RNA sequence: UGGAGAGUUUGAUCCUGGCUCAGGGUGAACGCUGGCGGCGUGCCUAAGACAUGCAAGUCGUGCGGGCCGCGGGGUUUUACUCCGUGGUCAGCGGCGGACGGGUGAGUAACGCGUGGGUGACCUACCCGGAAGAGGGGGACAACCCGGGGAAACUCGGGCUAAUCCCCCAUGUGGACCCGCCCCUUGGGGUGUGUCCAAAGGGCUUUGCCCGCUUCCGGAUGGGCCCGCGUCCCAUCAGCUAGUUGGUGGGGUAAUGGCCCACCAAGGCGACGACGGGUAGCCGGUCUGAGAGGAUGGCCGGCCACAGGGGCACUGAGACACGGGCCCCACUCCUACGGGAGGCAGCAGUUAGGAAUCUUCCGCAAUGGGCGCAAGCCUGACGGAGCGACGCCGCUUGGAGGAAGAAGCCCUUCGGGGUGUAAACUCCUGAACCCGGGACGAAACCCCCGAGGAGGGGACUGACGGUACCGGGGUAAUAGCGCCGGCCAACUCCGUGCCAGCAGCCGCGGUAAUACGGAGGGCGCGAGCGUUACCCGGAUUCACUGGGCGUAAAGGGCGUGUAGGCGGCCUGGGGCGUCCCAUGUGAAA
């Protein structure tokens, strides 16, 4: 049983390689409301044959690269990039915020 | 490799022993993969002859060894046995 | 460091145990003293606390 | 231990007098009827009020004294019979006479609870067929509190058997005084071999 | 004082001096290898393979 | 089926509100006390230092023997040559030293708890399996001779064998470059060119026993990825230069930039990266009513460290506690040139602290290393001992016995009281000795069948003549705390804002139930108090369970960023959800 997740493919800006990002459901252990979070996958295009926006499904494996681990098998959709908007908008707004 | 002994657990003088099989590594005190019965040669009441038979002559067939009074309870149970 | 009551016995060291407890003044007031390890010992007339107070058992004796 | 002493004094200081140290302590006076109230020089002066708290105590102490024990293993055993899955207080009190001191005095061979104890401690009792000395033991339905065979060879003990052939056992321990001996059954109550108090008051000061 | 340590180094010296000398032989033989194939002749090479 | 609170602010009142005590728990410590018994437990402070005893030994069914010594075989005998040889020593070799064991320095980390991955793998001691086991010889130990050395021991030539060590053969087979079929990230089968084996010893004897050689699978140990959860300070806010990524190598039992070259710039981060602190994580453990706060010793596991860092070599496997290299630091030894020693493995010494144990027994039981077996090692282990350190069992006694002795405390002197208490009586038999006495111990082995079953002969007890059975058996330790309110227990001289009490309000400013004592009394009893520490309480960090109009507290208002919550119907996915089925949730 090899565990795999669906998830947003981002930055093509890697050879061979790109990483992507997912968020994961669970509730609260002794509050409730569910939770949606930040965790990125990394995933393995043998000949970057996948890119921005188009979420696809991940695969884990054995360690590939420094840290990357993960790999990809099947595409889903594109006509993306609006995941990957929020994703970089909220990027922006963490490089807002200075103590200088 | 995995061996079969006879583990006390009664208190400063309670000889009750818990038939158990685990390997040689682990203490006579700790986890005990299996196990499956118990004795007590100081005999309180005849309850002191609890061997699982079955899962013994199979646990023998793979490759586990007894032990001195082990080797006792063994034939006395009936797993060294074979009524020929 | 204050200790019981009426009548001390040190002069210097004691080896005297902190203990703990702050009463109406000396704004902290706290840490009392055993009386009895190498000083103090309860004092010479007490009919109860000996269990701090020091002296053994008063024993009437005669 | 027991207190041991002037045991009966103490039967003024509940302000009721008690089968305690058994013939002085029934017939026509527990200490009592000379006088009773509590004792020491304020005794009977105009008394006030027990708080709630109080009071109930005061039940449970009584409780810890008609069986004469240290509330330790009595305490200890209450909570035990919390844990036993039955209305906690009532079952309680049945496993609370089950113990064998007061059980073999109420069983008739024993006119104190001094007695009772000094007695079963001396191996001078055998339940069942195995002789002790544990009076601390509670008994199962079915058993069979034999004495020992030079107990039965004994005066005072025969004293205590004569004084008592008119007695209706506790209806469940019959007395054998064919032999000198003690069958045991059931789980009675105190509705079925009942005592001047309230249970569940001590019940409800108890843990609080 | 003493114990058997004393026996255990002198046997793990005895077995490295085989293990290192025919483990360093075969390194420079394994050189060999890489010049005879990267010439381009087999056969010696070949026989450097048996 | 599982739960109670009060005190304290004001003249008085209710609410808000914090601090305090009622409770359980703990490695405890001390002060008062102290007796037998059981099962547990019993340095947390300097990971300071550590003297002395055990921890790691074993095999002669692998081999060459040196020696004590024996029958002294041979020697008609000499001196002694050597066949048996019992006891010893080490040497080669094989097996463990990578287990048993300690303890928190390191560490916030896939380390741990945890449900899975390996088509990315290794695992001797057991199993099922297939082919078998020949040929040559080489080297040094030991030993033979000789030198120095206080010692560590160190040196040069000669001998000798062997489950020591290689070279050719044997190939069912393994594994490899190239090929293909199914499987789909190097999993299986299979061809063409290649390599390797092995080693044999001992007897009861031509048959047997231990071991081997190849090869796979099975049992285990574990390795390495992952999904989740996982401690305080954001006054720790940005950060990274193997750093993100590749090809191609090297590396390891195995993938990965883990090491290397080139080339290309990302990489993570407010949901908390970078870092300081802090701590080893878990089953659990005390509380709690429940959810939770806390923490993690004995017992069970995982992680890591052997003074301190780097280290390889070795083996199946370790960077190895009782191994060595280097280094730094550190004690001790010496004939002064030079040498060695290391217990955060079990006892003990010192300092540290208020504080925490024998430098004893047995291998008998179990149990761990080797051996054909007996057996030798055996601080794993089984116990005595100690301290009330805790709980459970408990004795110090039972019986009658006055209108109430006396001693004493009080009083309006009437007595109340102490106190049936005692005294006196009848009573059993603690402790103590005498007779006996365990279990724990039937194996293993031997004889029998075959060495397979079964039966039968049998070593085998430290604990300790102890739990206990019988006899004789004698009345034989009681102490601590409170007595103003929270609290149940008050009468009497003394004390005069002085001497003291003190958890919180307060008590003595000479009529003190709160301070001393006396009496009686209340809680308890080998226990009683006092202090340190977590929590229920405390709904007082408010999830069941909070507040911000004046009691802590609404932003200076606008504003919109990430984020969260989304008006009415139809269907679609069915991630979250729900029930049902199953693996686990170990043991204790």
């Amino acid at each position: 049983p090899k565990k795999v997740l669906t998830g947003v493919v981002v930055s093509d800006k890697m050879q061979k390689t790109v990483t992507v990002l997912v968020e994961r459901q669970f509730p609260h252990p002794l509050y409730g409301k569910v939770i949606k979070r930040s965790k990125k996958y990394l995933a393995h295009d043998p000949e970057e044959k996948y890119k921005l926006g188009d979420v696809v499904e991940i695969i884990e494996s054995r360690p590939i690269s420094k840290r990357k681990r993960f790999r990809v098998l099947r595409l889903v959709e594109s006509g993306r990039m609006d995941l990957v908007e929020k994703y970089l908008i909220r990027r922006q707004n963490y490089e807002s915020l200075s103590k200088r | 490799m995995v061996k079969i002994r006879l583990a006390r657990f009664g208190s400063k003088h309670n000889p009750h022993y818990r038939i158990v099989v685990t390997d040689a590594r682990r203490k006579r005190d700790g986890k005990y993969i299996e196990k499956i019965g118990y004795y007590d040669p100081r005999k309180t009441t005849p309850d002191w002859l609890k061997v699982d038979v079955e899962r013994a002559r199979y646990w023998l067939s793979v490759g586990a060894q007894p032990t001195d009074t082990a080797r006792r309870l063994l034939r006395q149970a009936g797993v060294f046995r074979q009524e020929a | 460091a204050y200790i019981p009551g009426e009548g001390h016995n040190l002069q210097e060291h004691s080896v005297v145990l902190i203990r703990g407890g702050r009463v109406k003044d000396l704004p902290g007031v706290r840490y009392h003293i055993v009386r009895g390890v190498y000083d103090a010992a309860g004092v010479k007339d007490r009919k109860k606390s000996r269990s701090k107070y020091g002296t053994k058992k008063p024993k009437e004796a005669a | 231990g027991r207190y041991i002493g002037p045991v009966c004094r103490l039967c003024r200081r509940e302000g009721v007098k008690l089968y305690l140290k058994g013939e002085r302590c029934y017939s026509p006076k527990c200490a009592m009827e000379r006088r009773p109230y509590p004792p020491g020089q304020h005794g009977q002066k105009r008394a006030r009020r027990p708080s709630d708290y109080a009071v109930r105590l005061r039940e449970k102490q009584k409780l810890r004294r008609i069986y004469g024990i240290s509330e330790r293993q009595f305490r200890n055993l209450f909570e035990e019979a919390s844990k036993k899955k039955g209305v906690t207080g009532s079952v309680f009190l049945g496993l609370l006479e089950s113990r064998l001191d007061n059980v073999v005095y109420r069983l008739g061979f024993a006119v104190s609870r001094r007695q009772a104890r000094q007695l079963v401690r001396h191996g001078h009792i055998t339940v069942n067929g195995r002789r002790v000395d544990l009076p601390s033991y509670r008994v199962r339905p079915g058993d069979e509190i034999a004495v020992a065979e030079k107990s039965r060879n004994l005066e005072l003990i025969r004293q205590n058997l004569e004084a008592m052939k008119g007695r209706k056992v506790g209806p469940w321990l019959s007395l054998d005084v064919e032999g000198m001996k003690g069958k045991f059954l059931r789980l009675p109550d105190r509705e079925d071999l009942a005592l001047p108090v309230n249970e569940q008051l001590v019940i409800e000061f108890y843990s609080r | 004082r003493n114990l058997s340590a004393l026996k255990r180094h002198r046997q793990s010296l005895k077995r490295r001096l085989r293990n290192k000398a025919k483990k360093s032989a075969i390194k420079t033989l394994s050189k060999k290898a890489i010049q005879l194939a990267q010439e381009g002749k087999a056969e010696e090479a070949l026989k450097i393979m048996r």
